[PDB]
């Protein structure tokens, strides 16, 4: 029998650090496709 | 073939009861006697 | 050797879903990603994405977001483990995409360029 | 429901029990009925009081686990006889509507 | 500061409407949720239904299609109605003032919390008798 209360586990990212670190993997990925360039990611679209 | 039920739990509708609740039957030491046991599992682990 | 089919063409009204189905045998298919390329009659063939059959992995192109399932089924008995079929489901199709749909494939141990090619499913649209 | 006739003297402190105790995060509420006088609350959340009645009563902090909601009237007076209701917010057993089981307080 | 009025007749032919109407004084209708309260013997008393600010009333599942609930703001004065009575529901009536309760225990990104009621200030209560004679 669960006890106590009902929630949702879930998982925490700190914001600052996460955009800090998505910005240096961009910039590190424009050299190899060329300098003036756009870029965006988008989640995962199918699979199990 | 488990005989399964919702938790009793306040969800919404969007929000599925993301515990089932089922009973069913197992084979004790005495193999002549059959029990009826009941147990949670996640949505995920039943199939209609 | 390399066995593969198709199956499911046809003509339909505009609105509906067409499933098109690959079924490949011959090779293990764990491996060898299905490529789905599409070839609309009077213009060089164009590519519509691929799907992996490990996880069901897609890719897809610029355009068919939003409008296709690379979807697969696998062997469940380990008896026949290399009898593999992806399904390719099209839905909400407009007018202009009456074509002919390959499942090619790739060599051993890669996925570019395609050697494998299908007999190809027809798509015509009323 | 029942009017369970529970009586307390005089200057001793009274436990009064509000019965079917759910299993999860709660909000109580706990009030009386005073023959011939307009009702009132005396508590609406466990820990929480609201203003004008005096410090003597209080309730059961459901924080911890096997923490039945107890409403404990401590420094009893004579002028707490009354009836006393309670009405359960709970969180995984759904919506109480109805009003638990009353109690009938009197001085002795 | 509010003194509730019920202004109420007591008196009902079965099969008809009970309508009684709690006049607002001290107050505005629109400061608080308004919510009713019937005590009938045998039972304790219960929380019938309640208003919301926006004219979003809320009634008990056991009588949702019973009784009904009207708010009207040209006159300072909550309205119930029951439908179709029988001998079974004459009792005590209350009209009460109902705050809104926000407690929260899960995430409020994912939902997991809820609204409770209460009250703190009631009405001194109305009388109602319904028989044939
Ligand atoms: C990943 O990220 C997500 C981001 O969303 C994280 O999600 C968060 O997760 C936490 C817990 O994991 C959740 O915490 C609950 O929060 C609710 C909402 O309250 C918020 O707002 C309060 C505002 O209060 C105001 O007044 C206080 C004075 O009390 C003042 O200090 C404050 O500045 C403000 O002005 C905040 O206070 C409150 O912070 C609280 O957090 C502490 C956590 O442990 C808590 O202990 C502190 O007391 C502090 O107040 C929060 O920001 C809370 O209501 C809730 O706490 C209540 O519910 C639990 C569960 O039942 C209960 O145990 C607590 O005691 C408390 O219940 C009190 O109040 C009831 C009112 O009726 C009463 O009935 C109870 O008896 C109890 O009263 C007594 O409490 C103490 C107990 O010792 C006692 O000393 C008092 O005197 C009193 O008598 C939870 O804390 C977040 O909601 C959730 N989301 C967000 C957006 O934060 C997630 O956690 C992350 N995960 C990981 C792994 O990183
Ligand atoms: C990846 O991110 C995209 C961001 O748009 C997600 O798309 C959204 O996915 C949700 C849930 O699958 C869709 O909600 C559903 O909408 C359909 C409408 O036909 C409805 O029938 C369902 O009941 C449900 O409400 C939402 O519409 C969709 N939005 C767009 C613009 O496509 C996608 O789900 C994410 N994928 C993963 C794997 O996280
Ligand atoms: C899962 O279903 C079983 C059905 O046997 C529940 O067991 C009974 O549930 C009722 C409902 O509250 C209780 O009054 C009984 O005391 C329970 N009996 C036993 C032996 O536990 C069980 O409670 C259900 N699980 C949950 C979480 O509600
Ligand atoms: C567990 O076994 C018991 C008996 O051993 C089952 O009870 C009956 O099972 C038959 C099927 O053989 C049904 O036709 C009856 O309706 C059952 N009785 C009742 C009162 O329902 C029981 O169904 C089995 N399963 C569970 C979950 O208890
Ligand atoms: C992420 O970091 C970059 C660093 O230059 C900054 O320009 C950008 O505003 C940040 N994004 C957010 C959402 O804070
Ligand atoms: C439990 O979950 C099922 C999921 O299909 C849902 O239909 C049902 O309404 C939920 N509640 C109950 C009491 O069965």
């Amino acid at each position: 029998d669960i006890i106590g209360d009902i929630r949702q586990a879930h998982c925490n990212v700190s914001k600052a650090t996460w955009n800090e670190t998505l910005g240096k993997v961009v910039k590190q990925l424009r050299k190899h496709f060329g300098n003036n360039t756009i870029i965006r990611f988008a989640n995962s679209s199918g699979g199990d | 073939t488990l005989q399964c039920t919702n938790v009793t739990n306040n969800i919404t509708d969007d929000m599925r009861g993301e515990l089932k609740n089922c009973s069913f039957n197992m084979t004790t030491e005495l193999r002549d006697k059959k029990q009826k046991v009941y147990s949670l599992f996640y949505r995920l682990d039943v199939v209609q | 050797h390399v066995q593969l089919v198709q199956s499911g063409g046809g003509v339909k009204k505009i609105g509906a879903a067409v499933r098109i189905s690959c079924e490949v045998s011959g090779y293990n298919f764990m491996d060898q990603f299905i490529n789905w390329v599409r070839q609309a009659p009077g213009q060089g063939l164009e590519w519509m994405g691929w799907m992996n059959p490990i996880y069901g992995q897609v890719n897809y192109s610029w355009r068919f977001q939003g409008r296709v399932t690379m979807t697969r089924q696998l062997s469940q008995d380990p008896d026949d483990p290399d009898w593999g079929t992806a399904f390719m489901e099209l839905r909400g199709l407009r007018v202009d995409d009456t074509a002919v749909y390959y499942c090619a494939r790739g060599p051993s141990g890669e996925n570019y360029p395609f050697h494998y090619w299908g007999q190809g499913v027809r798509v015509v649209v009323s | 429901q029942v009017q369970i006739d529970i009586s307390v003297a005089p200057g001793e402190t009274a436990r009064i029990s509000c019965g079917e105790k759910s299993l999860g995060s709660r909000a109580v509420q706990w009030y009386q009925h005073r023959a011939g006088q307009a009702p009132s609350l005396i508590i609406y959340n466990n820990q929480d009081r609201p203003s004008g009645i005096p410090e003597r009563f209080s309730g059961s902090p459901d924080s911890p686990f096997g923490t039945t909601a107890t409403l404990t009237i401590t420094s009893v007076e004579a002028g707490d006889e009354a009836d006393y209701y309670c009405h359960i917010w709970d969180s995984r057993v759904p919506t109480k509507w109805v009003f638990g089981g009353g109690t009938t307080l009197t001085v002795l | 500061q509010m003194q509730l009025q019920e202004s109420g007749p007591g008196l009902v032919k079965p099969s008809e409407t009970l309508s009684l109407t709690c006049s607002v004084s001290g107050a505005s209708i629109s400061d608080s949720y308004w919510s009713w309260i019937r005590r009938s013997p045998g039972k304790g008393l219960e929380w019938i239904g309640y208003v919301h600010k926006s004219g979003d009333t809320n009634y008990s599942p056991s009588l949702k299609s019973r009784v009904n609930l009207s708010l009207d703001t040209s006159k300072n004065q909550v309205s119930l109605s029951l439908v179709a009575a029988t001998a079974a529901d004459s009792g005590k009536y209350y009209c009460a003032r109902t705050l809104h309760g926000r407690r929260i225990y899960g995430i409020v990104a994912f939902n997991e919390w809820f609204t409770y009621f209460y009250m703190d200030v009631w009405g001194n209560g109305t009388q109602v008798t319904v028989s044939s004679a």
